[PDB]
Formats: structure tokens, C-alpha cells, sequence
């Protein structure tokens, strides 16, 4: 089959910014292909065919061009709704073969958390497991810092993370931390606590409580 | 006003058969054709097969060939599919789709899109979930818009809905990713950011749906 | 009805040859592993054939123009297209294409073709454009702009759809619709021919015959004539038509006919495999002088 080279595969731009995605073919194809964009949690759409033409329903801020086995995908201005996902398809005599995907996002202003503690439930416990909740909400950039202080004395290997997506507020990631942890090394120590660290955060940020409470 | 109602989701032993269907309404059925497509969870989208308008010439995946039969009905204006698979990857969400030709312009692009269908192949069965309340902690804020949730832990498969005030309430509702347990039982968290000075004037009752399972439980969120 | 398009970028044509290209059946005869000489107007091989690439390009305003000036029409015109998304839907054939003189239009709607003499009033720009768009349901409409009247409409034809249509398996983009047209005696004769390819844009230098298709009993005059395109409507703008839109990349080639002296070659069946062009190189002038495709050593004479 015909080979697919999208570039870049992830691009970071503020708004009101020029976008080029490239799409190539390993065949001279002409104008035979299609772009399809897909939002997160929805069913994937269609903007351009023929690989220049904008349908009805599509808003005129997407463009393409190119011809041959070169093309390329054009924003001419970003707004505050364009993040989503983009396809590039050929379509000529092979049933049909989709490229490997370009997803797109902002590079915008740094921005800080909020950091939300929630001490495990006594019937898991009853259970076996306890599971404290560490939440981070609305932090920019991509990266952040958990630590965990248990009595002064740093836990580990008993944590699991979860990341979202950019949220549709200002463009943001949610964290969640689980720290998992057994009956047997949980009793043995009285104050547990939560730290964050982020570049929008100038010192760790400690959510601590005690046993029994 | 065009609907593609879709069914035929499930999990089956690898080896199993399925029966998928979506049905359109609102347009010429026949008029037009539709097209398939599966994704899988993380991976793009791949064509299945495909039926044309008059059944004249039929396409099938060349790596699936002499496994899937399509086949459509405009007495009733549906689509059906006998799914038989022996392989467990084929795992993953369907898409049945129409095209813009009027007939067949120049082969099947995409114009319109469904839903998706849930397939799964494993050996695993369906399991019972449990609820936890993640409960309001304003804590160090005070009063007045803080976050509380639900979490489904060990549960099996996808999906469970997560909705307050007996689903009136869905702005401002952040669900996590369904994190893989070490038994492969998912799990995720409903949270929800809400005024604290509702908590004691609205009642807030989180009610978890699994229709896999068809287990429903509303678990109550009071005020602390 | 009437619309104007501005669409004035000007870019000089290209040339191409024909190489071995359009020979077609001459008579409703049969025949079994013979040489037949014939004589009468065809297409010279290695010709001098114009290609009509001009339209808007892919970029940055590149070169927008309405691709449909009118050519004489002569003898007989060979016409050949390499297009999918059915951009190219008919012709109209007329001498004075006015409110004057009765002009024959030839016209595909993706089902049963409709075919008629008439006499109508044509637009500057003559076009139909038709678009896609859920207004009442879903996925319906056609349309019409061709002409703003039509008067003493003296015939009517609708048979099917055309060879234009019922691709067959596999192949796909066929792309080599290949048409003669003649008018011999107040019949308006047409030519068909398909035939797969592998390259996005040019003639195979392999051999094929085109078959008789309709013989319309007409005895209109012709002497000019002029394509119609498909256009399609971006109903994004409330100019309609005369505003903004956009299409492919369509185009298309013709080519004229002379009288010609050609030796065909019929297989056990009966389908032309091969032709020899008479007035070609003193090679094809020997092997017209006898009928043979090979020759042995001598001297031979000629004309
Ligand atoms: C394309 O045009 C042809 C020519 O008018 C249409 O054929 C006629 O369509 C009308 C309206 O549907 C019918 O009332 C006639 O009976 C048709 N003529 C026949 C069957 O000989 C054709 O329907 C058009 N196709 C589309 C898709 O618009
Ligand atoms: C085409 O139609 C027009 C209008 O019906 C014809 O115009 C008149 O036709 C009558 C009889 O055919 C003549 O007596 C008139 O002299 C014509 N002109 C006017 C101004 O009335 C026209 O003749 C028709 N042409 C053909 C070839 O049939
Ligand atoms: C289109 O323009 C030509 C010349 O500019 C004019 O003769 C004709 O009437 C115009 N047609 C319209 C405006 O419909
Ligand atoms: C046909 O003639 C034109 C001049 O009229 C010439 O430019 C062209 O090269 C010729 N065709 C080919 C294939 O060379
Ligand atoms: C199709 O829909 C449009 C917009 O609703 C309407 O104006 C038009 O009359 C409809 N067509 C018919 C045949 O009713
Ligand atoms: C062209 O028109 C003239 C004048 O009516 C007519 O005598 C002639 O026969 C026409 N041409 C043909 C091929 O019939
Ligand atoms: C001719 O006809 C025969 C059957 O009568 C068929 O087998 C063959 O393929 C045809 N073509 C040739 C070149 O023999």
C-alpha cells in the first residue's frame, strides 16, 4: 500500500497562528484525497475533498492545497475551537488506507493547579486497600511533580496517575493520583500528606492529615 | 434529521459470532451506500467492507477476507453484518458510514458518521462494579464551589455513566480515563465541580450505569 | 437565467501525441482472420492533439479560468477525458448556437441520458451546477442553468445512462472514456470506448477499437461546438453560482480528422487487434502496397 508521512505529527501554537500539516504519498495520486477531522469523544468528520475544495458547513478559517504526491493542510488563523484530530486519505483503486493521524495543540500561557486531598474510605480498608486521592486540576504545561510524605518518611511505588486532555476553559490537564496501599505498612504511620510541584507553582503544595480523621 | 441506529456491541469468547446492525432513517437507504469502519483503542481507523448501492460488487478487508458477511435490506431500511472472528485484536469500536455520491460517483469517501459499537473478544466475562464516593472536600477552601465525584472500581467492560442530581446535572464534569487494573477490571472517577451552598439544597445522587453488566447504582453525596 | 464569472486567467495549451489511438469499427460487416483495406476519416498516429488543462490550481490563486471556449467542429472530432468525480456531464452541437437556428444538446443526469434538438437561448457561460445540501431531508437535488428559454423542441430521446457509467470490478479508475462523433448524410453517429489504465495522466501507447454507440436520424447542421461542465455550488456564500466555489483539477483532449487510407487486421473472432496507417513512412506505404504486416528483402514499388 501507498505510504503516508504526516508532519508534524504534533504541533504546539498559540492562536491566531499559521498551521501547515503535510501529508505525502509514496504514489502520484493527483487530487485524490480526503482530510477528516475527529473532536475527542466524537465520531470522526469531514472537511476538505479533492484535497482543495471546503464544503457546506465548514468554516472557511481551514484551507488545502497541493497536487501530485505533496499536500498540505492550512490554518490561517487559530481559534479557540480547532483542537481536535486530523486524517489524510488517498483514494484511488486500493479499498481504502489511513495515514497515521496528526492531533494539534496550543501553546499558551503558563497556568497552576488546584490541589484537592481525599483521605481512603474505611470499607476499603475493611476491604484491604487503601486509596488516597491526590487531584490536580487545571495545570499548564504537559509536566508536573507528586510526592508523597508519610511521617516525614517518602512512600513510593504505590501510586497510580492519570492524565486528561486540554479542557475547553483554558486549554488545561487534569491529574489524579491514586496511592494505593496495603493494611500492613498503612498503620504504621500517622501523617500522611500530598505534594505538588509544577512550574506554575513557586514551592511544593502539602496536603496532610492524621490517623484517625 | 438522519439516524443511524447501531447495535450488535458485546464480549464473546475468541471464536464467537455477532450480529451487528444499524439502521438509517431519514434519507433514500437505497438511494445511497454505506461503508464500515473499525478503530482500535489508541490505533486510526481501518475500512471493513462495503455493500455499494445494488449489492452489484461487494469489497472486503483483505486481511479479514472470508470472515465477515454484509448484507443490507431496504424492505426495512437496515444494515446487518455476521461478525465471525477467530482472532482476539478485532477488539475494538465500529463504525458504520454514509457516503455523498448519489449511487457510486467515484468509489466511497466518508460523509456522515455513527456512533460506534463495542466488540470485545476475551476470555474474561462481565463482572459487577463497585462504587466509592470521592466526597466534596473544600478542606482548605472555603464554602462555595468545590469538586465531588464517584468512582467505579472493579468493573468490566466499558462503559459506566456517571450522572447527578439524577442526571440533570452534566456541565463542568470531568471523567478520567478508564485506568487497567491488574485484573484488567476498568475503573474511572466522575468529578464534578459544584457551588457547596447547594450541597444541603439540592440532593446529589450519583447514578452509575454499566449496561454490560446493567447495574445501576445511585450513591448519595451529602454535605461535608 | 444567466450568470457571469469573472475567471479571465489566460495560460496558452499544450500538445500531446496520439500515437496509435482511434481507430473504430467502419461498417455493421463482420469478417474472420483477413486484412481489409479501407478508406475514410480517422485520426493520424503521432498527431498534433491540444489538451485543455485550464483551471484553477491547488495554491495560492493558481490560475482560476472557466476551461470552455468554442472549437470548430470540421469532419469529425475525436474527444478523450481522464476524470473520476464526473466533472464533464455533456455537449451541445449548433451552428449558430442562437435563438436562430436549432442546435442538438446531449445532456447526463448519473441515471438515463436525455438527448434533444431544439432551439435554445444558451447563456454567455453556458454551465449546470448542482450541490449537496440537507435543506427539506437529506442528500437529494438536481438543477438547471443552461439556457434561459427553449423553443420548438422537434425530438426527444432517453435510453440509459450511457457508457459513461457501469464500471465493472477491480480496475477502478478507468479514465480513458474515449469518443468519435460524425455527421454523415442528417446522421449524427457516435463512438464509445473504455479502457483501464495505471498512470495518472497520459495514452497508452497499447491498441483499441471503439463501437458504434447510436445513430441519430437528426439532419441538423454542425459546424461549432462546445462542452459542459458540472460545476459545483459551495452554498457557503449567498452569490450562488456567481460566487465563490470550487471543483477538481478536470480536463480534457481533441483532436481533428482527416480522410485516410488504413489496413485493419481482424482476429478469429471478429475485434480489430491491429491498423496500419497508409500515408505514414515508406514502410507503412509498402506494406499498403501489399497485403501483409511483414516484408522480405527486394525492391519494391510504390506511389
Ligand atoms: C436526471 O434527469 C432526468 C431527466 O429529467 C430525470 O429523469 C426524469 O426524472 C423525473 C423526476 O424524477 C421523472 O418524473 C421522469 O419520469 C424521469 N424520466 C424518465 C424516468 O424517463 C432523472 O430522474 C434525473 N435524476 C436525478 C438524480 O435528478
Ligand atoms: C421556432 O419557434 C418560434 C416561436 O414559436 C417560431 O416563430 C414564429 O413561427 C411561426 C410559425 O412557425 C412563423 O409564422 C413566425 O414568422 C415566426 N416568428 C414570429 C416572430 O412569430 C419559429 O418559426 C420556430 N422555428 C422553427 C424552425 O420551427
Ligand atoms: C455577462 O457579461 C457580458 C459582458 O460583460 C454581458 O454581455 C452579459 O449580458 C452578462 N450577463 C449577465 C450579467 O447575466
Ligand atoms: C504538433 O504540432 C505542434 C505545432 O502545431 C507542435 O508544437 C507539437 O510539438 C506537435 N506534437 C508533438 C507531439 O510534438
Ligand atoms: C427542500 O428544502 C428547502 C429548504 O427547506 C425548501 O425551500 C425546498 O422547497 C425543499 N424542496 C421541496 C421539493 O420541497
Ligand atoms: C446545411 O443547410 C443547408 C441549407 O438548408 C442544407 O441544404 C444542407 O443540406 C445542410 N447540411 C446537411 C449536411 O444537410
Ligand atoms: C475468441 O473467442 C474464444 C471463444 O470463442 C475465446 O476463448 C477467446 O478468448 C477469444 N479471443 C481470442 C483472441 O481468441
Amino acid at each position: 500500500a501507498i505510504r503516508m508521512t504526516q508532519s508534524p505529527s504534533s504541533l504546539s501554537a498559540s492562536v491566531g497562528d499559521r498551521v501547515t500539516i503535510t501529508c505525502q504519498a509514496s504514489q502520484d495520486i493527483s487530487n485524490y484525497l480526503n482530510w477528516y477531522q475527529q473532536k475527542p469523544g466524537k465520531a470522526p468528520k469531514l472537511l476538505i475533498y479533492d484535497a482543495s475544495n471546503l464544503e457546506t458547513g465548514v468554516p472557511s478559517r481551514f484551507s488545502g492545497s497541493g497536487s501530485g504526491t505533496d499536500f498540505t493542510f492550512t490554518i490561517s488563523s487559530l481559534q479557540p475551537e480547532d483542537i481536535a484530530t486530523y486524517y489524510c486519505q488517498h483514494h484511488d483503486s486500493l479499498p481504502l488506507t489511513f495515514g497515521g493521524g496528526t492531533k494539534v495543540e496550543i501553546k499558551r500561557t503558563v497556568a497552576a493547579p488546584s490541589v484537592f486531598i481525599f483521605p481512603p474510605s474505611d470499607e476499603q480498608l475493611k476491604s484491604g486497600t487503601a486509596s488516597v486521592v491526590c487531584l490536580l486540576n487545571n495545570f499548564y504545561p504537559r509536566e508536573a511533580k507528586v510526592q508523597w510524605k508519610v511521617d516525614n518518611a517518602l512512600q513510593s511505588g504505590n501510586s497510580q496517575e492519570s492524565v486528561t486532555e486540554q479542557d475547553s476553559k483554558d486549554s488545561t490537564y487534569s491529574l489524579s493520583s491514586t496511592l494505593t496501599l496495603s493494611k500492613a505498612d498503612y498503620e504504621k504511620h500517622k501523617v500522611y500528606a500530598c505534594e505538588v510541584t509544577h512550574q506554575g507553582l513557586s514551592s511544593p503544595v502539602t496536603k496532610s492529615f492524621n490517623r484517625g480523621e | 434529521e438522519v439516524q443511524l441506529v447501531e447495535s450488535g456491541g458485546g464480549l464473546v469468547k475468541p471464536g464467537g459470532s455477532l450480529r451487528l446492525s444499524c439502521a438509517a432513517s431519514g434519507f433514500s437507504f437505497s438511494s445511497y451506500s454505506m461503508n464500515w469502519v473499525r478503530q482500535a483503542p489508541g490505533k486510526g481507523l481501518e475500512w471493513v467492507s462495503s455493500i455499494s448501492s445494488n449489492s452489484n460488487y461487494i469489497y472486503y478487508a483483505d486481511s479479514m477476507k472470508g470472515r465477515f458477511t454484509i448484507s443490507r435490506d431496504n424492505a426495512k431500511n437496515s444494515l446487518y453484518l455476521q461478525m465471525n472472528s477467530l482472532r482476539a485484536e478485532d477488539t475494538a469500536v465500529y463504525y458504520c458510514a454514509s457516503n455523498r455520491s448519489p449511487y457510486d460517483s467515484s468509489n466511497y469517501y466518508f460523509d456522515y458518521w455513527g456512533q460506534g459499537t463495542r466488540v470485545t473478544i476475551s476470555s474474561a466475562s462481565t463482572k459487577g462494579p463497585s462504587v466509592f464516593p470521592l466526597a466534596p472536600s473544600s478542606k482548605s477552601t472555603s464554602g462555595g464551589t468545590a469538586a465531588l465525584g464517584c468512582l467505579v472500581k472493579d468493573y468490566f467492560p466499558e462503559p459506566v455513566t456517571v450522572s447527578w442530581n439524577s442526571g440533570a446535572l452534566t456541565s463542568g464534569v470531568h471523567t478520567f480515563p478508564a485506568v487497567l487494573q491488574s485484573s484488567g477490571l476498568y475503573s474511572l472517577s466522575s468529578v464534578v465541580t459544584v457551588p457547596s451552598s447547594s450541597l444541603g439544597t439540592q440532593t446529589y445522587i450519583c447514578n452509575v450505569n454499566h449496561k454490560p453488566s446493567n447495574t445501576k447504582v445511585d450513591k448519595r453525596v451529602e454535605p461535608k | 437565467q444567466c450568470v457571469n464569472l469573472t475567471t479571465r486567467t489566460q495560460l496558452p495549451p499544450a500538445y500531446t501525441n496520439s500515437f496509435t489511438r482511434g481507430v473504430y469499427y467502419p461498417d455493421k460487416v463482420f469478417r474472420s482472420s483477413v486484412l481489409h483495406s479501407t478508406q475514410d476519416l480517422f485520426l493520424p498516429f503521432f498527431s498534433n492533439v491540444t489538451w485543455f488543462h485550464a483551471i484553477h490550481v491547488s495554491g495560492t490563486n493558481g490560475t482560476k479560468r472557466f476551461d470552455n471556449p468554442v472549437l470548430p467542429f470540421n469532419d469529425g472530432v475525436y474527444f478523450a477525458s481522464t476524470e473520476k468525480s464526473n466533472i464533464i456531464r455533456g455537449w451541445i452541437f449548433g451552428t449558430t448556437l442562437d435563438s436562430k437556428t436549432q442546435s442538438l444538446l446531449i445532456v447526463n443526469n448519473a441515471t438515463n441520458v436525455v438527448i434533444k434538438v431544439c432551439e435554445f437561448q444558451f447563456c454567455n457561460d453556458p454551465f449546470l451546477g448542482v450541490y449537496y445540501h440537507k435543506n427539506n431531508k437529506s442528500w437529494m437535488e438536481s438543477e438547471f442553468r443552461v439556457y434561459s428559454s427553449a423553443n420548438n423542441c422537434t425530438f426527444e430521446y432517453v435510453s440509459q445512462p450511457f457508457l459513461m457509467d457501469l464500471e465493472g470490478k477491480q480496475g477502478n479508475f478507468k479514465n480513458l472514456r474515449e469518443f468519435v462523433f460524425k455527421n454523415i448524410d442528417g446522421y449524427f453517429k457516435i463512438y464509445s470506448k473504455h479502457t483501464p489504465i495505471n498512470l495518472v495522466r497520459d495514452l497508452p501507447q497499447g491498441f483499441s477499437a471503439l463501437e458504434p454507440l447510436v445513430d441519430l436520424p437528426i439532419g441538423i447542421n454542425i459546424t461549432r461546438f462546445q462542452t459542459l461542465l458540472a460545476l459545483h455550488r459551495s452554498y457557503l456564500t449567498p452569490g450562488d453560482s456567481s460566487s465563490g466555489w470550487t471543483a477538481g483539477a478536470a480536463a480534457y483532449y481533441v483532436g481533428y480528422l482527416q480522410p485516410r487510407t488504413f489496413l485493419l487486421k481482424y482476429n478469429e473472432n471478429g475485434t480489430i487487434t491491429d491498423a496500419v496507417d497508409c500515408a505514414l513512412d515508406p514502410l507503412s506505404e509498402t506494406k499498403c502496397t501489399l497485403k501483409s504486416f511483414t516484408v522480405e528483402k527486394g525492391i519494391y514499388q510504390t506511389s
